[PDB]
């Protein structure tokens, strides 16, 4: 399960 | 295109995130952006994590995994653990052999009586 990015949301 | 289906649980923690459970299909409305997509869910619309979603192509079935499966790299056997989510083109009920899934960054053979089609 691949981490939830810490970029943001558009 | 335009046709995914999420792999993984996203619970959504931010204003217009889109709620993902394993399984649900998802038509991609925006990839603009490398790491959040927006997509269409049933009657909802949202964004959501893009490396949390598999493309479905025309032709290709959506499985469950039902019965866990040790895979071989050597062999290009991919594993399954209970609840797994992959996507490959089944066979009929007479035909013999793994099926080719992908499960995310994940991809090879695999035995058609670990899944479950949905």
């Amino acid at each position: 399960e691949p981490e939830i990015p810490l970029s943001p949301r558009p | 295109a335009n046709s995914y289906v999420a792999l993984y649980k996203f619970l959504p923690q931010e204003n217009n995130d889109l709620a993902l459970q394993p399984g649900d299909r998802i038509m991609l409305v925006d990839d603009s952006n490398e790491d959040w997509w927006k997509g269409k869910i049933g009657d909802r619309v949202g964004f959501f994590p893009a490396n949390f979603v598999q493309r479905v192509r025309p032709g290709e079935n959506v499985w469950r995994c039902c019965q866990p499966f040790s895979g071989n790299k050597e062999q290009g056997y991919m594993s399954l653990k209970e609840n797994q989510i992959c996507v490959g083109v089944g066979r009929s009920k007479d035909a013999d052999g793994f099926i080719r899934v992908s499960s995310g960054k994940k991809r090879g053979l695999v035995p058609v009586d670990a899944l479950t089609e949905i």
